[PDB]
RNA sequence: UGCUCGGCGCCGGCCCGAAGCGUUUACUUUGAAAAAA
RNA sequence: UGGUGACUCUAGAUAACCUCGGGCCGAUCGCACGCCCGGCGGCGACGACCCAUUCGAACGUCUGCCCUAUCAACUUUCGAUGGUAGUCGCCGUGCCUACCAUGGUGACCACGGGUGACGGGGAAUCAGGGUUCGAUUCCGGAGAGGGAGCCUGAGAAACGGCUACCACAUCCAAGGAAGGCAGCAGGCGCGCAAAUUACCCACUCCCGACCCGGGGAGGUAGUGACGAAAAAUAACAAUACAGGACUCUUUCGAGGCCCUGUAAUUGGAAUGAGUCCACUUUAAAUCCUUUAACGAGGAUCCAUUGGAGGGCAAGUCUGGUGCCAGCAGCCGCGGUAAUUCCAGCUCCAAUAGCGUAUA
RNA sequence: UACCUGGUUGAUCCUGCCAGUAGCAUAUGCUUGUCUCAAAGAUUAAGCCAUGCAUGUCUAAGUACGCACGGCCGGUACAGUGAAACUGCGAAUGGCUCAUUAAAUCAGUUAUGGUUCCUUUGGUCGCUCGACUUGGAUAACUGUGGUAAUUCU
């Protein structure tokens, strides 16, 4: 009898199929594209995704003027459009279902950063996010994957402590000009 | 240099005290100690460094802000009275013995095996 | 189990005390008082969680051992006595007083009340007793046993009693149309008026309460409370007034608190 | 669905309310009571 | 008098009893100390026959359990069914006695046997409907080698209480003493199978004459690839060249910004493991967060596991033995032209994880 | 995600099973940088255990002549802290295991009008018609012994 919590939950599911052509083909577009480690993140969307859709079907398997349908609808449409998968005219429950995974790929944290013109390249905003550069709402992150909500997506500037939006120079910059000092005299 | 600015803050004349929560705000740097606090939380209140007694200080991800508790009292005879003795060891105004448990369990059995007045020079 | 027990667990506490998971294994199991274990309220738990004047079990007991406690015009020096139902709490050295009594929802809720206000307590009769010598005694449902009452007091008629010196001041009869209050059950803590009731044989029986906006429900007979005369109640009521408002409501008086705080 | 007591109105009285009773079953619908995780 | 749906309920009245192994009817202890004229007073602590209340416990009512006919009749006055009167038990009743009648259950599965059976709240799988598991932190039940009997106590058939049995076994001058880890660490045995003879009452509670003492209940750290969540091993610029997205010389060629991809050519920008000062956490530390001084160009600071005929993504590559050695979950490859064996190159799959065997 | 593929024939349609495919929980094998949680002698043996620990307890309010410390004007005993011991309370709680048990345990619903209950809370405690404090025993202590040993006497 301890203080315990014992409670855990796989985040991905694996696929039925695992050797074929098409959706490996695609699941390496995607990859490719938005720049992942591994397949596990993509059956992890995938997996949420998945949670989403069975969650609509629940709701749109019952009637209309039903409260609790109507309670748990609204409360998914409002988190929906928090995100900003959605768009604010279409808040329905029938739109639920027709949105795909790029949807959710769009407000990862690093195509926000691809695309908010302060990186690179897509790769190079990964390991610009994982090495503690950017801070939102001036706290710094550093984890990738972070779903940008929509009121929390136009404060994504670099962080105070970084060589690049104002703060200290960096280690190999001060190593080279003392390296040079040295040199020189 | 360093900001303070406090909030949760209540005061309970049933415990003859202070309690409150702190908040340090230090742009790039380490995080303060716990005396500088203390002198600095004193002077805000007009107090002398001698009625306050802090613990729990957690720094948040970034280096930007920790938070912590505080308790301010009326007079030292009252911060002696009601407060957890290991705040008091921390601040050097009490000591506790140095004998591990074991030694102390080990006493206890030899204790009971006697009875009478063996008690006091059998039992070391 | 050679005998009664002595431990509670941190998961078989009842909902309504609020306890958390990671903090320990153990729970505050409450003496024998008054009221059920079930449904009770210990000090420790409402001393150092609904108003947090103590951090830890022995910073509590320091606070409740040096007679700053008064429950029901008593000191009490326990840590684990249930002040239950309907009980009063007086502070003398805040000066502030608290009555223990039941939210919208099924949970105990602070009410800060005036002092003139802390000096009776409603009391519901559990049964009617007749002495040794053919005197009339009195049980509530905190076990007060009263003597000499009114002899127009019935098994199920609440009275007011006063603290200092336990005598009978006032009473009110159960009939239909008396504001009423629920202790115990899915719904608790509603407040209503008492419309219609069932008198089934060898069974329990069912009232029938209608709220003020017009809605209704139900409970068994031994969980009624009655605390008015008609309409106008005796004991002012808390935020809320225990209407138990829908939850799309609800939702919809949040988000309007929420965009009118900003 | 009807045959002893009294109501929101009125002049021995109309209506309503009600102590009492008014085929048992399954099925179906609303409520209660239903430990926590 | 008072109540229940209902008393042989509570109370009222009369005539007795009331156990010496005995129901109560205060010979107990602190604090502040007092007014009236030796008596008279406040706040408590302890004990107490009684009632109600609180934690309960106990015996009962209705409904619900895995397999089996190579278990179709079972139990009976050494109680099985019911009746009368008693004993015991805290009461209710064959629970047990003395006397009575032969009753009670069963094909809608009794009775008998097995279980790799503690039961439930639950877990995995999952269109729908279902299958399997539940020793395992919560609830309830049973036991402390296993049967048996008890003292004390309100509450025990108690075993970190006692007595006797058998099985094993410690010390011994041999006359006698002392035994029970299916508690916390640890050893042997067993097995495919499972960790430290560590620290502390600070957090959650429990017991006591109780702010103050105790707690292997618990909390902390260590072992830990059972399992779950996050996530390093690189990015960019110029030279390496095949030409398109736009216009064009019948055709090379060329205007060519973003080019797109690639070779140990070069170049400055970078942070992380680790080494470590300090601060913080904590009963005191370690874990994490913070911050100085170090710290990457084969960034050796070196990413593995199984496969390459079909199911089943990926070579008629090369050399060796050539139905031998072997591969192969299934078809089948092995015969001196092996897309399957044994080595080197390339390539595909998940990638700090992957493969194999039993449920 | 309400999913199938290879294999009997010279070749083609079927029943059919075999083998692949995915999760789960036990062991084993290879491998290994950061960090947050976290299972862990349960399946065979409810087999045997050397060792150390796991249940003790005082306020103003039950007993204080242990100089073990210790206050003074000492004569209305007892200033105060007080080991030990008598007394009352808990040790029937907590913790471990799944060996018995198949209408047995347990689950939901009911009843004790057929009984008991430590402690807490409330009532009762001059309701009886008949000393301004009674008695002797034992601890602890002092002294003195047997045993090879015990929380033995």
């Amino acid at each position: 009898p301890v203080a315990r919590s014992w409670v855990c939950r796989k985040t991905y599911v694996t696929p039925r199929r695992p050797f074929e052509k098409s959706r490996l083909d695609q699941e390496l577009k995607l990859i490719g594209e938005y720049g992942l480690r591994n397949k596990r993140e993509v059956w992890r969307v995938k997996f949420t995704l998945a949670k989403i859709r069975k969650a609509a079907r629940e709701l749109l398997t019952l009637d209309e003027k039903d409260p609790r349908r109507l309670f748990e609808g609204n409360a998914l449409l409002r988190r929906l459009v928090r995100i900003g998968v959605l768009d604010e005219g279409k808040m329905k429950l029938d739109y639920i279902l027709g949105l795909k995974i790029e949807d959710f790929l769009e407000r990862r944290l690093q195509t926000q950063v691809f695309k908010l013109g302060l990186a690179k390249s897509i790769h190079h905003a990964r390991v610009l996010i994982r090495q503690r550069h950017i801070r939102v709402r001036k706290q710094v992150v550093n984890i990738p994957s972070f779903i940008v909500r929509l009121d929390s997506q136009k404060h994504i500037d670099f962080s105070l402590r970084s060589p690049y939006g104002g703060g200290r120079p960096g280690r190999v910059k001060r190593k080279n000009a003392k390296k040079g000092q040295g040199g020189a005299g | 240099t360093v900001t303070i600015r406090t909030r949760k803050f209540m005061t309970n004349r049933l415990l003859q005290r202070k309690q409150m929560v702190i908040d340090v705000l230090h742009p790039g740097k380490a995080t303060v100690p716990k005396t500088e606090i203390r002198e600095k939380l004193a002077k805000m209140y007009k107090t002398t460094p001698d009625v306050i007694f802090v613990f729990g200080f957690r720094t948040h991800f970034g280096g930007g802000k920790t938070t912590g508790f505080g308790m301010i009292y009326d007079s030292l005879d009252y911060a002696k009275k009601n407060e957890p003795k290991h705040r008091l060891a921390r601040h050097g105004l009490y000591e506790k013995k140095k004998t591990s448990r074991k030694q102390r369990k080990e006493r206890k059995n030899r204790m009971k095996k006697v009875r009478g007045t063996a008690k006091a020079n059998v039992g070391a | 189990a050679r005998g009664p027990k002595k431990h509670l667990k941190r998961v078989a506490a009842p909902k309504h005390w609020m306890l958390d998971k990671l903090t320990g294994v153990f729970a505050p199991r409450p003496s024998t008082g008054p009221h059920k274990l079930r449904e009770c309220l210990p000090l420790i738990i409402f001393l150092r969680n609904r108003l947090k004047y103590a951090l830890t079990g022995d910073e509590v007991k320091k606070i409740c051992m040096q007679r700053f406690i008064k429950i029901d015009g008593k000191v009490r020096t326990d840590i684990t006595y249930p002040a239950g139902f309907m009980d009063v709490i007086s502070i003398d050295k805040t000066g502030e007083n608290f009555r223990l009594i039941y939210d919208t929802k099924g949970r105990f809720a602070v009410h800060r009340i005036t002092p003139e206000e802390a000096k009776y307590k409603l009391c519901k009769v559990r049964k009617i007793f007749v002495g040794t010598k053919g005197i009339p005694h009195l049980v509530t449902h905190d076990a007060r046993t009263i003597r000499y009452p009114d002899p127009l007091i019935k098994v199920n008629d609440t009275i007011q009693i006063d603290l200092e010196t336990g005598k009978i001041t006032d009473f009110i009869k159960f009939d239909t149309g008396n504001l009423c209050m629920v202790t115990g059950g899915a719904n608790l803590g509603r407040i209503g008026v008492i419309t219609n009731r069932e008198r089934h044989p060898g069974s329990f029986d069912v009232v029938h309460v209608k709220d003020a906006n017009g809605n209704s429900f139900a409970t068994r007979l031994s969980n009624i409370f009655v605390i008015g005369k008609g309409n106008k109640p005796w004991i002012s009521l808390p935020r809320g007034k225990g209407i138990r408002l829908t939850i799309a409501e609800e939702r919809d008086k949040r988000l309007a608190a929420k965009q009118s705080s900003g």
